[PDB]
This record gives C-alpha cells, structure tokens and sequence, in this order.
C-alpha cells in the first residue's frame, strides 16, 4: 500500500551508500522487491530484485558486484547498498514491489543520490 | 517400443518408532496387514515409475512386523513398469542399463535417511532371473542425494546391466539376408546370353532385400539413427545391387565383346563371395 | 536480455485526439508487458499491467493491446494532464524497460 | 465466518436419499452441454469419443437460505452431501469423470434454492454406422441420457435455449470426418421399470474423402 | 516430548476449520502461485495427437486460518493432512487422461509455514492434446500446449500466477527426455482469461516446442524410394531385344513403388491431406511409371 | 481369438423384504442409490464372466425402488465380458451358442 | 490363466457360539471383521477377486468355531516354458501359494482331503 524511501544522499566518490525502503500495508515476504535506477532525463534500468521469504537475490549483469540487496523482515524493509560507486552513479533510485501480473504496481518515492564534491 | 521394463519384487523397509515399543510380550509380533493403515510408513516412491500396483489377491500382499524395541518391518509385493531409455545404435548387439530410483517424496534429508540393509546383500534373486532375450551381467546398488527446488532428498538406485541375446536375430534377420545374397551370387554361373533368368535372379533378390525390413521394423520404435542390423541389411542390399549391376554391365558388352564378358563373369564368381566374407568379418569384429 | 524498443521518442498531441504508442521486444514476451506513466518530480505509476489490463483507478481512455512481440498503448482522448513520459517494460524475464516516450501538447 | 453457519444450517436434517418434492411433483432439471471435443470415430467398434462439460440445474427448497449472500460457490466437497440426480448416458459403452488434480466438479447454490451442478465427462458412445456409400458416408451419431431410477413422474429433463455449445471444432480429433451440425431432441422411452424422459443430442458427421483417395483410389 | 506438543498444534489448526471455503473468501481473491518441474517429457503420439509429461506440479497460497507458533517454523506434513484443508481445484483444460501416482503412498507433499503459507506439490503424469498440422511431414514442427486452471472458481475468487519469473517457472530436467522422433527445442509460458457460461476464468499456458527428426523416414522410406527409381532407370542400359527382362524391370519397380507407398502411409495417422512424403513418393512413382 | 463376447445389460432383481414394508405413504419410493449399501441384496454372480463393471457416470448406474408391500426392486447397468468357447470346424459357415450363467 | 474356487478352513476358538443353528452362512461382508489368512500366489502376476454383483466370497462359521472361507478368483501365473521341442513340447505349469507374512512357526497350510484329490 505504501513504500517510503530514505532521504536524498550526497556521497563523495569511492565511498559506499546504503538506501532503505520501508513497506506499510503488506508483508514483503509475500512478494518480490525490486530496486530500479533512473539517470536524469533517461529511461528506467532494473538494478535487482530480492525475495524476502528466502533471501534469494538477482541482479542485472550490469550491476553485479556494484550493488547488493538485502531485507529486514522484522522492520519490513529492503536495503540497496552501492559499495563501489564511481562518479557516474548519480541517479534516482526507486523501490518497487511485484504486483498483479509481474508488473511493478507500487513504487517508492526515489532517493536521488549525488556523487560530487 | 515403450522404452521400459516390468519388474516384480518384494520391497521391505525397516525403521524404528519408539512409540511402537513394548516390553510385556517377549515375542515378535506379525500383525494383520490392515494395521499398516494405522501406522506411519515412509512415503517412498519410484521416480522412473510409469505404472505400479501392490498385488491384492487374496488380500493386499503386505506384511507388518513389530519388535519390542520399536523397529517396524514393512513389506510390499510390488509390480512396477519403470522407464528405461535404451541406446539402440548397436542393436541387437547392445547392452542396456536399466535403473530403479527409490526416493522419499515429502521428507528431506533433515527428516529421513535411506540405506541398503546389508549394503551389498540387500538385493537377492538377481542370479535366479531368466529373461528370454537378455542376460543380466551386473547389478549395482547406489546411495546418493538429489536436489530439487524444495530441498535435498535421499535416494537409492538399483541398476541392472542387460546384454542382449543374438540367437533369435541370427535366426530372424541375419541368416535370411546371407542366404538371399548367396542366391544373388548364383546368377554368376548362368550364361550371360540368358537375359530373363539373370534378370529374374537380380530383380527378385534386390527387391526382397529392399522389402525384408518391414517384417523386422515393427518391433523397433521410430529412432533417427542407423542400428547395427540396419547396417547389415544395407550392406546386403549393396552387394545384391552390385550383382545386378554386374549383370547389366556384362549384358551391355555382350553383343560386342563376349571374351571380356566371360572374364567379368568369372571374376564376379570368385570375388563377390570373397568381399562379402570380408564385409562380414569386419562387421562382426566391429560389433561383437 | 530482452530489449524493449519504444517508439516514437517524442509525440506532441493536441488535446482531444487519439494517440498510439508502440513497443516491440526482441524475444518472446507473452503478455507480461506493462505501461507506466511518469510525470515530472514523480515516480512511475502502473497504467497497464499485462497486455490489455487497465490498472485499478486509471482513466478508462487508456487502452492496451499486445502480441508476443508487439504492444500498443492507445489514448483515445488525450487530455491535458498527460504531460508525462510513458515507459514500456517486459516482465517475462528479469525486467527490462523501454527508452521512454515524452508526450507533448501543441 | 457466516458461510459456515449457512452451510451447517442447510445440511441439518437434510436427507440426500430423497429428491426435492419427492411426493408432490416431479423434479424439473435443465441440462446444458459444452462440447470440448468430438474425438476419434472408431468404425470397427461402432463408437465415437466425446469430451463435454455437463451442467444440470434444478430447485431444492431444502437448500433455500436467507442471507446477505446471494450465491454459494463450492467445489466437489459438498456434491456428495446434497441430493444429486442420477443422470446417466444410455448409449455409452464407457464413460469416466475427471479427477486430476481434484474431481473436476462445481456446485453453486442460490438463495432461492436453485442448484447448479457441473462436471467434466469423457464418453465413448456407440454409433451404429450404415457403411453403405463408404467412403462417401454421412452419419448422425447420438448421445442419449436420462435418469436411471426416476421415471417421468419424478424427474423431467429440459433443454435450455442455449443448451449445446461447441467450440472452435478445429482442434478436435476428427481426421476422417468433418462436423456438419447438431440438433437436440427429447422423448419418452418405455422400459421394464417405467417411462423415462430421454434427452438426445445428434451430431452430424460427414466422412472426408481425402485419405481413402490417396490410399485406395 | 515433541509428540504431544505437535499433536496439539495440529489439532488446534484443524479445530473449527472449514475446508469447504477458500482462504479470504469474504474479503480477498485467493492468489495461487504455481510452478512445474518436468522430470521427464514422455513420448509423443501423433496418431492420438497427444503427448505425455511427468511433472512435479507445485502450488502455493496463503491461508491465515493455519497460522501457528511453535518450536519449528515449517511443518512438513503427510499427504493425509492435505485432505483436511482447502486446496485449489486445478485441472488441465487440454488434458485427456492423467495419473496421480499412489505408490508406495500418495506422491504429495504439504508444508505449512508459521505465517500460514502453504506449499502443496504432487507428482503427476499428464497426457495432453496436441493438435498437429501434418502438412510438412516428416519435416514438421509443433508447439504442444499445456493449459491449467481452476474449475469451480472464477477470477474474482482464485487467480493463478507463476511463482518465479515466467521464463524460469516451467523447468525441464536435463535428463528427462523420453522422446524418440522429436527434439524439445524449448518452452514458453503465458497467462490469460477464458470465458464460459459460468464466468471468466484464469488460464495458465505452457508451449513445448518440438521438431520432428527425419532419420527414421530417410532410412525407412526415402532411401528405398530413391533406390527403386535408380533401379527403374538401370533398365535403359539393357539390350532392346530383352523385352521380358525390361518388362520385369518396369512392372516390378512399379509394384515396389506401390508397396512402399502403402507401407509408408501407415507411419502417419489417417489424415485427409497429402504430406511432403506423399508428394515425394508420388513423384518417384511418376518417374518409375515414365 | 479370446473366445468371449461383451454384453451390456440392465439387470434387475426383485424380491420381498418384510422389514422394508410400509403403509404410511401410498407411494413407490425410489431412493438414492447409496441406500443400497444399507439394504440386503442377493449375492448374484455370473460364473462364466471374465471382466465386469457397473457403470458409474454420472453416478453409479443402479436403482433401488421400494414398494409399500415390501417389494424391493434393484437394477444395475452391467457390462460383462463372458466366455464363449466356439466350435470353429464349420467356420465361417458356423453357428455359435453363447450363454450367461447366473448363480447365487 | 486359471479360474478357481479357492477354499480355506481353519479353527478360531474365539468364534464359538451356541444357538438354534449349527452353521452360520454369512456373506463376504462378515469376513472383513474377523481374522482371515493372507494367502497369496508366489508365481501370480495380476489376479482378480471377482466382486460382481457383490464380492464373490462366502464365510461359514460352525458352532465349534470352525471357519470355511471361499473365494472366486482369476489368477494369471508364470509358466516358464522350455521350447526346444516346439511345437511337440510338453510343460508342467506351476501354481504356488502360501502366507505372505506368517512363517512356518505361525501358519501352516494343508490339503483338506487326500492331496491327490484336493485340486
Ligand atoms: C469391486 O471392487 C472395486 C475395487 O475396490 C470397486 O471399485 C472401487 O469402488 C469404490 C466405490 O465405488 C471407489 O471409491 C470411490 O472413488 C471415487 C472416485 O473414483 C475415481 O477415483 C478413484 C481414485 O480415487 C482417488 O482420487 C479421488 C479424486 O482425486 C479422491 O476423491 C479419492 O479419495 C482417491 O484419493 C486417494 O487416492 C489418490 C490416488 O489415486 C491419492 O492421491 C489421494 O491422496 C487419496 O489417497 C479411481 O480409482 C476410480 O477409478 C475406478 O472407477 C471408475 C468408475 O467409472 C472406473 O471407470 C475405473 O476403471 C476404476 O475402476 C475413479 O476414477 C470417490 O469419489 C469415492 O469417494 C467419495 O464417495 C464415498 C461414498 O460416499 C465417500 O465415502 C468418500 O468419502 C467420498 O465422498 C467425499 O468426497 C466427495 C468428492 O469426491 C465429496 O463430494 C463428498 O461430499 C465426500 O466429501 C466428504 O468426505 C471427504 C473424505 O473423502 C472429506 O474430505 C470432505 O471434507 C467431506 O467431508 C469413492 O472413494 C474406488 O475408487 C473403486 N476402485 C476401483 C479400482 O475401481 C468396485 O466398485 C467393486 N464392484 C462392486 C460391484 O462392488
Ligand atoms: C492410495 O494409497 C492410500 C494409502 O496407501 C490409500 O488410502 C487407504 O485407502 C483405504 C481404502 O480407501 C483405506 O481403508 C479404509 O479405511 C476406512 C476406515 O478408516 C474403512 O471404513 C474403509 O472400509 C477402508 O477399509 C485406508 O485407511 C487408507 N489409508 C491411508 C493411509 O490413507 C488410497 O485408497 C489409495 N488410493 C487408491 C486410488 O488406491
Ligand atoms: C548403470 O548406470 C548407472 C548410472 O550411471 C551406473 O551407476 C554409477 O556407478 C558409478 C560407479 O559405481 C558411480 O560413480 C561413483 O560415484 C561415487 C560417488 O560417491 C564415487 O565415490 C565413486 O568414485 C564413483 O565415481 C555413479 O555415481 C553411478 N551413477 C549415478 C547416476 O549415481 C552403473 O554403474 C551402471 N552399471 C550398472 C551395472 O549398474
Ligand atoms: C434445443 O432444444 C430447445 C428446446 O427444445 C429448442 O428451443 C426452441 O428454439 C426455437 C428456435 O429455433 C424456438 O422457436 C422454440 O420456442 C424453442 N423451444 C422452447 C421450448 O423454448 C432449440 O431449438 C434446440 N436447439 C437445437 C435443436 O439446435
Ligand atoms: C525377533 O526377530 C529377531 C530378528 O528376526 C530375532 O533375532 C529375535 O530372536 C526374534 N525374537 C523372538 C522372541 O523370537
Ligand atoms: C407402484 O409400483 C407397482 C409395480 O407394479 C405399480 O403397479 C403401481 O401402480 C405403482 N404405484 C404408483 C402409485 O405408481
Ligand atoms: C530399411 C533399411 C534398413 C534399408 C535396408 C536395405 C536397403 C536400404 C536402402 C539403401 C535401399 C535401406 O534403407
């Protein structure tokens, strides 16, 4: 019913960032949780997905090793940590959940991280 | 045809259930088999099984036997048709490997373990089995674990090695083909001026080889590779067709040069059986 | 990976006319295609889930049609609040999206 | 919830051995058929295979209930608990219901006591073929059903307007035959145990002269 | 003593439970997630236009009436527990005569997670219709479907969804090929809605793509026909005075072509149209008669 | 080849059971066939039958009918393959004699 | 294939009775509540216990506690044939039966008449 993401980020290059996504109105074990990214004035690009019932994760071959998704089934949250982020990793990061026909019906609000000085 | 085999067995499973322990009566208890319905039994199944049943005459052929410490012995008399995919490239000089896969359906390795009781003497009666077309060469017992999306499960495997008996095929397909080839050679002794006789020999033998497979092909399924028996039939066809072509060649040079005609006739007389002997030697050395 | 080619890149429809947006897939995606609407400063909203299913609470003017590899989003009456990008995405395999289609108004 | 207490109240003091209106008036049963496939026509055994969804509707005022709910939609679980008509097919050499993965059966009960019972059937039905004019031979193969033990005074069957529906007909297993059309009939047959309402569907099948051409002509 | 604790948990679960009603009956559509693990893809019968398949058919759904809290998080129960609870009534629309295996016991597993999630899998042998258009026989290819769905529940009550990505939900074991004259190229899945007089129903579809292998018909049909044509042509190299010899040649080759056509018309079903093999045999007969 | 024939029949047995006698209602009571499992029926078999079955679609094809005087009428729709050994010396100009034996 | 009336008889002193009858002729249905032997055929392949129109079984209890249990069966049984003299060959087809669970110390079988007259 509701997804709430962490506040905007300002992360100098080389560091590691961790964004969160808290769910309200459903248990995340009953669905898949997707993390998508969007560079400014471009299209959407799927980062990864997690099944919180088992912890099994999948990533785009593009973001394997760069990003890591985890879950907290108690606080009902999903975490996307970008460990080795370069300067080109400035985008809005959306949190979504699988819906009716494997569509993303509910989206987050978007944590736009910034990589500068 | 169906790529399977049927086997009848006495299948016994033994385990321990502390709930079924008793210390008053000192003797082992063979119970009426219906009490099996009121006891827990492992959910054993056979993965390659296509059709099965427990025999039901005069009653369900099952045994239930309790011991004072709680160990249950549970026996069924099962006939099962199990799937056995055969490799028929060397048919009928082939050896097959037919397996039975015993698994637990619902319980994983955290709930249930499988082992052969005796671990090599657990299977009896293999040497006392008389198959009309096969001979059992070896049987093997295997203990392993399999993994599916739902977990890891214990599995036992019972495999048999089957060597096919070729006597029936010597009498059914090989000897008629050899005899038809020799009949074809008979034409080399008729004089080359006789056209109807040599043509009758050649045509009959060629077409008989081309059509003899219908009698034999029904038993086999629709496989896309050449079997050994098909190889032999095609070789016999090549020989008979070459005999007929030799006749055509001799008849083509008959009104002009009868000397070379008789030379070719004698050469065929001596050399067709020689190269058929060589073909048979090579075939039976490659396959036997 | 299944590439979703969305077309055209830009469309400028006057208020009230019909519009058709196309999406194609390189491989088979049976009917697991979704159409999302994105207004500026907002996150995507599911318009169409699957091929030809109006998601609960979207205007009845949006219709979807699809195939194994060809999909169309049709706005039968382009109103004014459609000042939004539109995205096409397959869910048959690991999700991939189209490049987007910005809808303008003359 | 409340559906449980409705189901419990409907089945209290309910004798499924007695048809509704057992000593008052005959039970009227409306029948529908959906033909999934008219299977192969075996001309040596004089039979044809057919797969259908068979639907029967009647009224049982013992099953009447007053609630905010208008229709209870149930699976096979209650079929054996209410009265069900003993409809059988009179020219079937053999027939079977479907049980994978569960009994392919459906029950629905409206608040006025109206009962709709549907099940999937596969039937081998005898069709006596007059093979004069073979292979240019056309036949009408019947499918006849009636109640086994209730005569016309107790059970009456009736076709609805939209009674027998066939599908695409292209995925069927008719190789030597083509489906022309169908009709329905209702008669009263006299047997050794009474007079029974007998419903019939007639499927028209005309042999295709394409296989026997290549094979014989 | 876990025996009494767990017996009390089970008796608490099944107490007051109504298996006639679906989970969420009054307030929620029952979501059923399904997957299929094909352990063997059995033979194809083109005479019957049907194929066999051996599957672990897995279904999963939420049922809050079966929430428990105890010393373990998931009960791996017997198959007999499944008959006491509600299960979906899935059936195969194009399935002909399928077998649920019962040896040595019912080949079914039920698992109940503490939050009320149910995993229910069964071992089945599904025989299903595959209408084949044999116009390019024996160089034809087909897509054999498998369609399943609920029988009693419309889409407003029970919907079906693939448990994983649709492309990864129907999985074929690498060892499970019981095909003889076909190759399994791959599979596709889909989901949709059918409409009947009783309402609208969710239907799940799989297509298995098969390509017939030509070796049997080359070995058995094409090579004999080609050699019979070559034998018919050998007759042109005989003396013109050999009238009986060439008459024998001609008539025996024509009759051999007839025999081969009659015997090759049996490898097929009794379709009413001509196939590629039929045209090839017709042209070979034309050559021999010429 | 098998020396038998297949026969489909409505087989009805009628007897009198004084326990099942009534006078309150003047009707003939046709009951759901399930009630046959609660009544005594005779143990009739066919000695020369090899394979038989009572039909079962849509329900088991059998009838029980009570009568106020106590007469039980019990019908079954039975397909039975019955053995018939044939003397084929005059085949195909032959006459065969095929029987069904009904015993208790 | 063979079609047989298979007759067994044993003593169950738990079933002694005293009444106006010396023998109780009960249907197949009674034989399910008492103990019966678990006799099976060793070389049987797929047999039939006929039950048309009812289970073709008969139980009879005499007042001394003696049970007679009769069944009608169709047995398919293996007959391994040596066909070297075919078609001028002769065979002895076997039919072996016994108890499935009870060993010799628990259940023994005997022919009811002289062995030469019992089949
Ligand atoms: C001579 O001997 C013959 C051999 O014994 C004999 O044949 C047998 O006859 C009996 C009785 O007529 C048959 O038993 C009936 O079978 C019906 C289904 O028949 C089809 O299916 C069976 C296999 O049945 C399995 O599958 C179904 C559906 O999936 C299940 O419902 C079954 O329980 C059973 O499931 C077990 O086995 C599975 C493996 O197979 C396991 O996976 C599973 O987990 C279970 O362990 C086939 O064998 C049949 O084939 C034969 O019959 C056809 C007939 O056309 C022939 O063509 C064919 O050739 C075969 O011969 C057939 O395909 C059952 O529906 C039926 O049970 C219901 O009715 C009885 C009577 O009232 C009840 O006691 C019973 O409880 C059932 O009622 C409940 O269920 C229905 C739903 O079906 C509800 O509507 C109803 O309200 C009720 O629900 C209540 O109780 C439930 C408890 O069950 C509870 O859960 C609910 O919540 C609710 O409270 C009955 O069992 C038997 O199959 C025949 N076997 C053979 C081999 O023929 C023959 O008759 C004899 N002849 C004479 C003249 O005497
Ligand atoms: C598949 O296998 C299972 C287990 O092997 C079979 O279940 C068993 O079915 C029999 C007969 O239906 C049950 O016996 C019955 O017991 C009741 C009393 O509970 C009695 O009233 C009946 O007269 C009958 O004797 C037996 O209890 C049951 N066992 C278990 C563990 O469930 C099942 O029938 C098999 N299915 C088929 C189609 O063969
Ligand atoms: C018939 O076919 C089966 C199936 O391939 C053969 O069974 C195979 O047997 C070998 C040797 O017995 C097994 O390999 C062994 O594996 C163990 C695993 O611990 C390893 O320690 C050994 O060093 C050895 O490599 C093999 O696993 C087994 N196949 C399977 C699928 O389990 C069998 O030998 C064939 N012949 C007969 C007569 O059965
Ligand atoms: C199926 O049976 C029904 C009832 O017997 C037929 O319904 C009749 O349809 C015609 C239209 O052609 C109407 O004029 C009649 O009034 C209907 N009769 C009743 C009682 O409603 C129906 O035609 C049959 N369908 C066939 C034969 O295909
Ligand atoms: C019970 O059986 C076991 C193994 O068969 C045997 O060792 C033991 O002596 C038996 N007990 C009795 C009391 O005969
Ligand atoms: C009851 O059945 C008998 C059978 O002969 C019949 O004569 C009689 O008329 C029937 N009674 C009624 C009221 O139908
Ligand atoms: C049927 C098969 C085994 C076969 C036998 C003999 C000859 C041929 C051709 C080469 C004419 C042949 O295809």
């Amino acid at each position: 019913v509701q997804l709430q993401q962490s506040g905007a980020e300002l992360v100098k290059p080389g560091a590691s960032v961790k964004l969160s996504c808290t769910a309200s109105g459903f248990n995340i074990k009953d669905t898949y949780m997707y993390w998508v990214k969007q560079r400014p004035e471009q299209g959407l690009e799927w980062i990864g997905r997690i099944d919180p019932a088992n912890g099994d994760t999948k990533y785009d071959p593009k973001f394997q090793g760069k990003a890591t998704i985890t879950t907290d089934t108690f606080s009902n949250t999903a975490y996307l940590q970008l460990s080795s982020l370069t300067s080109e990793d400035t985008a809005v990061y959306y949190c979504a959940r699988k819906g009716l026909r494997w569509a993303m019906d509910y989206w987050g609000q978007g944590t736009s991280v910034t990589v500068s000085t | 045809v169906n790529m399977d085999y049927t086997l009848t067995m006495y299948f016994q499973q033994a385990w321990r259930d502390k709930r079924l322990s008793y210390n008053v009566i000192p003797l082992n208890l063979t119970l009426d088999n219906r009490v099996a319905d009121q006891l827990w039994v492992p959910d054993t199944y056979f993965l390659n099984d296509k059709k099965s049943f427990v025999h039901g005459v005069t009653v369900k052929n099952r045994m239930i036997r309790l011991h004072p410490d709680g160990t249950v012995l549970y026996g069924l008399r099962i006939t099962t048709t199990a799937a056995c995919m055969m490799d028929l490239r060397r048919y009928p000089l082939d050896e097959q490997n037919c397996t039975l896969e015993i698994e637990s359906y619902g319980y994983t390795t955290d709930d249930i373990e499988f082992y052969w009781r005796g671990d090599d003497n657990a299977v009896t009666g293999v040497t006392k089995i008389e198959l009309p077309q096969f001979s059992i060469v070896d049987y093997k017992l295997i203990t392993k674990k399999v993994v599916f999306s739902t977990g890891s499960y214990p599995r036992l495997s019972l495999s048999f090695k089957l060597k096919r008996n070729i006597g029936y095929f010597i009498l059914q397909t090989y000897m008629p083909s050899i005899l038809i080839t020799i009949l074809s050679w008979v034409s080399f002794w008729i004089n080359y001026d006789a056209s109807a006789a040599r043509v009758a020999l050649g045509i009959t033998t060629v077409l008989t080889m081309t059509t003899i497979n219908t009698h034999l092909r029904e038993t086999l399924p629709k496989i896309p590779y050449v079997k050994a028996i098909d190889m032999y039939l095609m070789g016999c066809f090549v020989f008979v067709f070459m005999a007929l072509l030799e006749y055509a060649l001799v008849n083509y040079i008959f009104f002009s040069q009868p000397a070379r005609a008789a030379a070719i006739d004698r050469w065929s007389r001596i050399f067709f059986p020689v190269v058929f002997s060589f073909f048979n030697i090579v075939y039976w050395l490659y396959y036997v | 990976n299944i590439v979703m080619t969305q077309s055209p890149k830009s469309m400028s429809m006057s208020v009230g006319e019909r519009v058709t947006l196309s999406c194609k897939a390189s491989e088979y995606v049976g009917t697991y295609v979704s159409w999302y609407q994105q207004k500026p400063e907002q996150s995507p909203k599911l318009l169409i889930y699957g091929a030809s299913n109006r998601y609960t609470g979207v205007p009845d003017r949006f219709t979807g049609s699809g195939s194994a590899t060809d999909f169309t989003l049709t706005i039968g009456s382009v109103q004014a609040e459609d000042l939004a990008d539109y995205h096409c995405g397959q869910s048959y395999s690991y999700p991939t999206f189209g490049a987007g289609t910005k809808l303008e108004l003359k | 919830g409340d559906v449980t207490v409705i189901l419990n109240n409907l089945l209290e003091g309910y004798d499924n051995k007695l048809r509704p209106d057992i000593g008052v008036k005959p039970t009227l049963i409306h029948t529908d058929m959906y033909v999934n496939s008219i299977g192969p026509v075996n001309a040596i055994n004089m039979e044809y295979t057919i797969d259908i969804f068979f639907a029967q509707t009647w009224y049982d005022r013992r099953l009447k209930f007053n609630s905010t709910i208008k229709v209870l939609r149930l699976n096979s679980n209650m079929v054996g608990k209410i009265w069900i008509p003993d409809t059988f097919f009179r020219n079937s050499k053999k027939a079977d219901a479907h049980w994978i993965t569960t009994p392919n059966r459906m029950l629905r009960i409206w608040n006025d006591g109206r009962v709709l019972y549907t099940l999937r059937l596969t039937i081998d039905a005898e069709c006596q073929l007059q093979l004069h004019n073979f292979p240019m031979d056309e036949h009408s193969c019947p499918l006849e059903f009636s109640s086994y033990g209730y005569p016309r005074e107790e059970i009456v069957y009736q076709w609805k307007r939209s009674s027998v529906e066939v599908g695409d007909t292209r995925s069927w297993r008719l190789y030597q035959f083509s489906f022309v059309g169908l009709r329905n009939t209702t008669e009263v047959v006299k047997t050794t145990s009474g007079d029974y309402v007998v419903m019939s569907v007639y499927f028209d099948l005309s042999r295709r002269m394409g296989y026997f051409t290549i094979q014989t002509y | 003593d876990n025996t009494t604790v767990f017996t009390r948990i089970l008796d608490r679960l099944l107490d007051g439970y109504d298996n006639r009603l679906r989970p969420g009956l009054g307030e929620r559509v029952t979501e059923v997630k399904t997957d299929i693990f094909v352990t063997s893809f059995g033979p194809v019968s083109d005479h019957d236009m049907e194929y066999t398949i051996d599957v672990f058919f897995r279904q999963s759904w939420k049922d809050e009436r079966l929430k428990f809290k105890g010393p373990m998080t998931v009960l791996r129960l017997n198959n007999l527990m499944a008959s006491k609870i509600w299960t979906p009534d899935t059936f195969f629309h194009n399935g002909k005569k399928s077998v649920a295996h019962n040896m040595t016991m019912p080949n079914k597993l039920l698992r109940i997670t503490e939050d009320g999630t149910l995993l229910y899998t069964m071992r089945l042998t599904v025989r299903a219709e595959c209408p084949m258009h044999l116009e390019d026989f024996p160089m034809d290819a087909h897509a054999c479907p498998l369609k399943f769905g609920s029988y009693a529940y419309t889409r407003a009550e029970v919907v079906y969804e693939w448990t994983r990505e649709p492309a990864r939900s129907v999985v074929v074991a690498e060892d499970g090929s019981r095909l003889n004259q076909y190759d399994l190229l791959g599979q596709t899945v889909d989901s949709g809605i059918v409409q009947s007089s009783t309402g609208e129903y969710v239907v799940m579809t799989t297509h298995f793509h098969l390509k017939r292998k030509i070796g049997y018909f080359v070995i058995q049909t094409y090579l004999p026909c080609i050699m019979t044509v070559i034998l018919s042509q050998v007759s042109f190299w005989l003396n013109r005075e050999s009238v009986p010899a060439r008459t024998v040649f001609g008539v025996t080759t024509v009759l051999t072509m007839t025999t081969l056509s009659i015997s090759a018309r049996n490898s097929l079903p009794k379709v009413a149209y001509a196939t590629a093999m039929d045209w090839f045999i017709a042209v070979c007969y034309a050559f021999v008669f010429s």
